[PDB]
């Protein structure tokens, strides 16, 4: 009962950073290891936890979060940030004990897009998929979009000729948590 | 639906400075807002933008010294601008971005002039006419802050003149000229008079000028 | 980082025409493109966002195009009121914000050669022990002009400053100031003051001169 990393690290379709995909990881094993010792990642930082002994942890449950976002901002997907994706996408918790895996995706993906408008930043794991347009005045905008009155989600305009910098990055969050519960995650 | 800026004005390097900008068909805490200066002569330059959720961000140059800040009571953005210096000479902006659709509200501009000069009068000179058509002027030299208008023969003569923008000398002093063509046949029968009015000295000279 | 060249520094063009400005991109930005107005001594009003769409109030003339790198704000009849400058602005990435440099409309002319005149030190300024000199280019048009400062036949560099008018509410020329300040022990160190103006309206440079104390 192996985990199913390959279904999330492989998938042929990744989601737009404003709705996220998470999958939940329960009852099986994990050699984390062929994560780590791949070469294959631009981005692989750990914060709660140290890569080599995640083989010899067992957690309660894993979650595996991801989606695409631009090589600029993959920065922001860090306990503490501020910035677009930060505050209106995707948030981490300032008390984060996890692993953020980035790798540069631009031959399979060069449609996505992320919120631009919101009126107060993102909780840690909240995921907004509202597409209400959105009331920059005190006018009610009524499916209406015009002036005080701005759809939320904008288009990553994403093109293969751009510096990396702006090239489409795939990320990966896992998040570690244990729980007084009946740990089913063990690596080995 | 207006921004109105205000809180500009003279300061020394190393001061302190305030500008506050009110705002009437929007809501500030519902929107980007952001601050953007225009150099003399230069184009517009980012200063600082605050997110709706409260995230702010800084133009390099300014980092650690300015802060954009909100009151949500009044809706109106803050800049509060410390350590100048004189880099920072430049008519201030706010803005509200409504990004994809273009920022679409700006303010009237606010003028914010760091400088370690004393207010000083000009020094009218003569630019004489010399030896069909024959031009004069006056050079306006040595003056602080900005402001100086100039006139010919109290009025009566404006065909020809050229009064040009006043020059930032490495002393922190303006200068400027302005020039008037006429026919020589004149030059002895005609007098010509300038007249500078420089308000912040409380300066007013009349300069005959004469071959 | 995304850096934005507006192309003409400076389009002359008369009442009536079809007045095409370009905007240029250093990454593909899509459409994320908006231009502006801006009279001068007043702010800036936008005219074109999302690169195509019309500003409320903005007249009918402007027009908006591009996708990419390249856009366009097209003018169909220039009116008098639509001579100012035109800023592009990208918002692909607008947390550090990007504007172009500018492109300013002036009004089209016939060529007009500058009348040149050299003006000595006052006395009075003497007195003081500074000595400026004054180059005027009187009424001139393209705005384009070149002021070379000679003493002794030395040509001069780092200590001129000059100035130059809008274009005049009359004739549509140009005038331009150049000052040349020096100490009064230096200024009677030298005896020949030249002014050298090269210009598309004259063949050969001309040359205004005096001889200090003459």
């Amino acid at each position: 009962n192996l985990c199913p990393f390959g279904e999330v690290f492989n998938a042929t379709r990744f989601a737009s950073v404003y709705a996220w995909n998470r999958k939940r990881i329960s009852n099986c094993v994990a050699d984390y290891s062929v994560l780590y010792n791949s070469a294959s990642f631009s981005t692989f930082k750990c914060y709660g936890v140290s890569p080599t002994k995640l083989n010899d942890l067992c957690f309660t449950n894993v979650y595996a979060d991801s989606f695409v976002i631009r090589g600029d901002e993959v920065r922001q997907i860090a306990p503490g940030q501020t910035g677009k994706i930060a505050d209106y996408n995707y948030k981490l918790p300032d008390d984060f004990t996890g692993c953020v895996i980035a790798w540069n995706s631009n031959n399979l993906d060069s449609n996505y897009l992320y919120r631009l408008f919101r009126k107060s930043n993102l909780k840690p794991f909240e995921r907004d998929i509202s597409t209400e347009i959105y009331q920059a005045g005190s006018t009610p905008c009524n499916g209406v979009e015009g002036f005080n009155c701005y759809f939320p989600l904008q288009s990553y305009g994403f093109q293969p000729t751009n510096g990396v910098g702006y090239q489409p990055y795939r990320v990966v969050v896992l998040s570690f948590e244990l729980l007084h519960a009946p740990a089913t995650v063990c690596g080995h | 639906v207006q921004l109105v800026e205000s809180g500009g004005g003279l300061v020394q390097p190393g001061g302190s400075l305030r500008l506050s900008c009110a705002a009437s068909g929007f809501i500030v805490s519902s929107n980007y807002m952001t601050w953007v200066r225009q150099a003399p002569g230069k184009g517009l330059e980012w200063v600082s933008v605050i997110y709706s959720g409260g995230s702010t961000f800084y133009a390099d140059s300014v980092k650690g010294r300015f802060t954009i800040s909100r009151h949500n009571s009044k809706n109106t953005l803050f800049l509060q601008m410390n350590s100048l210096r004189a880099e920072d000479t430049a008519v201030y902006y706010c803005a509200r971005d409504a990004q994809n659709y273009g920022m679409d509200v700006w303010g009237q501009g606010t003028t914010v002039t760091v400088s370690s000069a004393s207010t000083k009068g000009p020094s009218v000179f003569p630019l004489a006419p010399s030896s069909g058509t024959a031009a004069l002027g006056c050079l306006v030299k040595d003056y602080f802050p900005e402001p100086v208008t100039v006139s010919w023969n109290s009025g009566a003569l404006t065909s020809g003149v050229h009064t040009f923008p006043a020059v930032l000398q490495s002393s922190g002093l303006y200068s400027l000229s302005s020039v008037v063509t006429v026919p020589s046949s004149s030059l002895g029968t005609q007098t010509y008079i300038c007249n500078v009015n420089h308000k912040p000295s409380n300066t007013k000279v009349d300069k005959k000028v004469e071959p | 980082d995304i850096q934005m060249t507006q192309s003409p520094s400076s389009l002359s063009a008369s009442v009536g025409d079809r007045v095409t400005i370009t905007c240029r991109a250093s990454q593909s930005i899509s459409s994320y493109l908006n231009w502006y107005q801006q009279k001068p001594g007043k702010a800036p009003k936008l005219l074109i966002f999302a690169a195509s769409s019309l500003q409320t109030g903005a007249p009918s003339r402007f027009s908006g195009s591009g996708s990419g790198t390249d856009f366009t704000l097209t003018i169909s009849s220039l009116q008098p009121e639509d001579f100012a400058t035109y800023y592009c602005q990208q918002s692909y990435s607008t947390p550090p914000y990007t504007f172009g440099q500018g492109t300013k409309l002036e009004i089209k002319r016939t060529v007009a050669a500058p009348s040149v005149f050299i003006f000595p030190p006052s006395d009075e300024q003497l007195k003081s022990g500074t000595a400026s000199v004054v180059c005027l280019l009187n009424n001139f048009y393209p705005r384009e002009a070149k002021v070379q400062w000679k003493v002794d036949n030395a040509l001069q560099s780092g200590n001129s400053q000059e100035s130059v008018t809008e274009q005049d509410s009359k004739d549509s020329t140009y005038s331009l100031s150049s000052t040349l300040t020096l100490s009064k022990a230096d200024y009677e160190k030298h005896k020949v003051y030249a002014c050298e103006v090269t210009h598309q309206g004259l063949s050969s440079p001309v040359t205004k001169s005096f001889n200090r104390g003459e």
